RNA sequence: GAGACCGAUAGCGCACAAGUAGAGUGAUCGAAAGAUGAAAAGCACUUUGAAAAGAGGGUUAAAUAGCACGUGAAAUUGUUGAAAGGGAAGCGCUUGUGACCAGACUUGCGCCCGGCGGAUCAUCCGGUGUUCUCACCGGUGCACUCCGCCGGGCUCAGGCCAG
RNA sequence: GGGACCGAGGACCGCGCUCUGCAAGGAUGCUGGCGUAAUGGUCACCAGCGACCCGUCUUGAAACACGGACCAAGGAGUCAA
RNA sequence: CGCGGGGUUAAGGUGCCGGAGUGGACGCUCAUCAGACUGGCGCUCAAGCGUCCCACCCAUACCCCGCCCUCAGGGUAGAAACGAUGCCCUGAGGAGUAGGCGGCCGUGGAGGUCAGUGACGAAGCCUAGGGCGUGAGCCCGGGUCGAACGGCCUCUAGUGCAGAUCUUGGUGGUAGUAGCAAAUAUCUAGCGAAACCACAGACCCGCACGUAGACGUAUAAGAAUAGGCUCCGGCCUCGUAUCCUAGCAGGCGAUUCCUCCGCCGGCCUCGAAGUGGCCGUCGGUAAUUCGCGUAUUGCAAAGACACGCGCGGGAUCAAAUCAGAUUUC
RNA sequence: AAACUUUCAACAACGGAUCUCUUGGUUCUGGCAUCGAUGAAGAACGCAGCGAAAUGCGAUAAGUAAUGUGAAUUGCAGAAUUCCGUGAAUCAUCGAAUCUUU
């Protein structure tokens, strides 16, 4: 965790409404998550105030970032944006996003699910619906989400 | 709590590493501080041209008075010399460091020498020792800026 | 009411240490006091000015000696059985866990002195909150 | 075959290339030097360049364990941040300023009603072990007594500092 | 009459008195304040006062002299008769 | 001469440094380097000298209280409300080299024990953290780390370092200096020691923050001190004076006054190191009298807006240093 | 202003202390008696695919024979070499041999 002050070279945030970047959620637990993020937010953001918010899923880590950010052209020093298994995004050649940080950088990693309010008030034989132990990241390569 | 300044993204900085490298401490180091928190194109032209006679280095800790001229009316010291071996190290580093911001997709036209560090390496053993120096030196890119936006009523 | 028991004020005559004379100065010395044996130690002989040595005069009162801030007198555990020993010195003794006892065995520790009404003074250690 | 021995500046000069490397015409003199990881799984591949070197990336529980390898002190050095100073610095006593850190008593008991459930309650029954008169089980019920739990009501006791 | 500093002890016992209880073998009573901070601590700096460089040796005493670049490890009243 | 708080003194002092009297009575002394119960500044009806009187200042000294230790005296069993090697009461004392005695801390290993800690993390190390002890030291937190370790009662010793022109290893100032020398006549590349060393001689984006001592911090000739002021009546030891001083940290509406203050323009004034008067505009204005609100802050101890000082980049003038590079409000 | 000097904190160096370990030393105790003209101790030169060191061996040269065990050796390369076999092995035992120059 880290407040906004902390970054160098950082921003005031508005009051506008940011828009999501969910990224990279694809097993059920992870889609749980996702949803579970998408629902504190508002549905609707209020694009006037370009503010993003982005929790970024890497290796059952999910990195919160805040930026604002602004579409503008490309110096020509600069490189066109590279697409995901493949170059030059088709559109936007010589357009580029510039970003800065508004809001606190922290990491975040989902250790359980319960189906009421924390261990006591979850009641049935389906009272966890999921805990984080630590065998189940016994290989570097078996991820939860 | 107090919490410390955070490190710039890794998305955004290049790193290169030089060590046991066979050059003066005491050189390499004035070097490395006179080219500390310039531009990158700056530095690439002030190493090149003190290798090809132009341009002074000054010192200023590790001082020793060996030539005096208006070369050093710039820097506002006295005391100038012109290490040769260290900028070509400092050279090869830096031409590392921009081969890596190029792989990583960096802009190279805005990289800035963030930080340039000179250590001692480990002496070499043959009394008359070498001293040798490892060299940690770090790019960034120059701070971005975005316009905010207005604020709501409600 | 739950507090240490009912002492006289707690009174400092010095809260500042007795360092070794001239330990400032050489990082080979350290700063713990060494009686200065020299005939012409300035220090020795008391000369005004100079560093102080450590006397009987500077002894703490024998109602509040070994006393915490608190009230309390630290007693060390390192296991369950060690905080039940404070049973009957609930108001008279603190418990100061281990440094080498495990998370584990903290907790039973921890949970077992709220019981008994003992303070633990090291009760934020590996341990966390769970809701 | 052993030890109240020594534990890599110790113990034989020598835990390892040790009477070796090396010195002296020769007789002779004679070192320093141990530890990756459980397993080399000892870093493929892409990309700088001429390096006993990097950046990505990978192996591993861990690479800030990479054959400079367990841990990694001090002297001494570099980068960043803060403060002070230019006819010495350093120390003792006492406030102040700035920054950072901690977090004070661990903060309780007793009475009066109503409901519920247990018992050490029932001169209830049966069983077990005993220090043979004390404990422990099983089953009955709430007339009395005693404990708890829940909902109300009240009183009291509480740590430190000022006037 | 005004002011300062202090409150050691912790059931009763004693000497007493102005004796329904008291100023008589050591402070209680009332009110207020205290948890996004009462109160501490560490570092750096400034400020007031103070302060000859350590060990050894000689001399009535000084004064000279000797040793001290720094750090880590080692390092000297032992064992027998 | 234990560690503190308060009070009072000794010797010595009370012009400043310097805490405390420019204290009081009586005389003397002007010295072309007086004199000081002078150190410097400095002092002359003293801050010098001689006597006398009063008040004041402060030592680890004296007195009262608290606390530590030591010594001494007393009490304690058909046992105690605390290991009789314990506890309770009382009094006095506290410098210290060579030297003597006692207690206690720490290190390696051994026997016993803690049914001790530990891969859910031992030992070690680092630490602008928290405690305990007079102290040697000990305990805990945070980080690092990866396999052993600790307390207690006894036993045992190759058991505690600041120094020995101490041993071994590592690392410095000198110093990127002297010099290019064995090994590996100047300037500039590359290489590079040794002696010695206790310490020293105007805009555009983004970001950030708001007093060596104010509380009425009001007051202008000079000149003399065997005289000055003045209204020409007179006045003077006395600045023990003059102005100003009311309202929610100071409101509203009146009644009522043209009195005071403040801001801007005109007329002039101020140079010595720069300012005030007059007029005019506007705003406030208890000289007098009221109706409203001031409370539970309960007996003294984090919102918005505006204005500034700054930065991190961009280009805007005017210049400086070395058309083209850097820098400056 | 900037530069320099000093102190403190974080990180990165230098260096190898501390901790833990140990196919080593050291001291004690017990059984036993065995070098050489049938050539000893010692010195030298050679022998392997890659052998730098160490070790083993001697032109039968990292060894041959005999016995025993029973399926390897091993850092890389090679074997049509051996697995119900008188038979692998950088194996052990060891009574037969070979044993260059000194």
């Amino acid at each position: 965790y880290a407040p906004g002050k902390a970054i160098p070279g950082h921003g005031r945030a508005t009051n506008h409404y940011p828009e999501l970047l969910l990224n990279n959620f694809k097993t059920p637990l992870g889609l749980l998550a996702a949803k579970s993020m998408h629902i504190l937010f508002p549905s609707k953001p209020e694009l006037a105030g370009r503010q993003v918010v982005t929790l970024h899923n890497q290796r059952d880590y999910i990195f919160f970032r805040r930026h604002r950010y602004v579409f503008r052209e490309a110096r020509p020093t600069e490189k066109n944006v590279v697409g995901a298994d493949g170059k030059e995004m088709e559109g936007v050649k010589g357009i580029r996003a510039g970003l800065q940080e508004i809001g606190p950088r922290m990491t975040l990693k989902l250790r359980r699910v319960d189906k009421g309010v924390g261990r006591a008030g979850s009641e049935g034989p389906d009272a966890v619906k999921w805990e984080w132990k630590a065998k189940m990241e016994k290989k570097r390569t078996r991820f939860n989400l | 709590v107090r919490y410390a300044a955070t490190e710039i993204a890794p998305t955004k900085s290049a790193r290169a590493r030089g060590s046991y490298l066979r050059v003066s401490f005491k050189n390499t180091r004035e070097t490395a501080q006179a080219i500390n928190g310039w531009k990158l194109q700056r530095a690439l032209t002030f190493l090149q041209n003190v290798i090809d006679k132009k341009e002074a280095v000054p010192m200023r800790r590790y001082a020793g008075s060996t030539g005096r001229t208006a070369q050093g009316k710039q820097w506002g010291v006295s005391r100038a010399r012109w290490p040769v071996k260290s900028a070509q190290f400092l050279i090869g580093l830096l031409k590392n460091a921009e081969a890596n911001a190029d792989a990583k997709g960096l802009d190279t036209g805005n990289l800035i020498i963030k930080h340039i560090q000179v250590n001692q390496a480990p002496k070499q053993r043959r009394p008359y020792m070498s001293n040798p120096c490892h060299i940690e030196l770090i790019l960034t890119e120059a701070e971005e800026t975005v316009q905010k936006s207005e604020a709501v009523v409600r | 009411m739950v507090a240490a028991k009912k002492h006289v004020p707690i009174v400092k005559k010095r809260t500042k240490r007795f360092m070794r004379h001239q330990s400032d100065r050489f990082k080979c010395l350290d700063s713990a006091w060494r009686k200065p044996k020299g005939i012409d130690n300035r220090v020795r002989r008391r000369f005004k000015g100079n560093l102080a040595m450590p006397s009987i005069g500077y002894g703490s009162n024998k109602k509040t000696k070994h006393m915490m801030p608190s009230g309390h007198k630290a007693f060390l555990v390192h296991n369950v059985k060690d905080v039940e020993l404070l049973l009957m010195h609930n108001r008279t003794y603190a418990a100061e866990i281990a440094h080498n006892v495990s998370s584990r065995k903290r907790i039973d520790i921890i949970t077992r002195a709220k019981q008994l009404g003992v303070k633990v003074t090291n009760a934020k250690a590996k341990v966390t909150t769970e809701v």
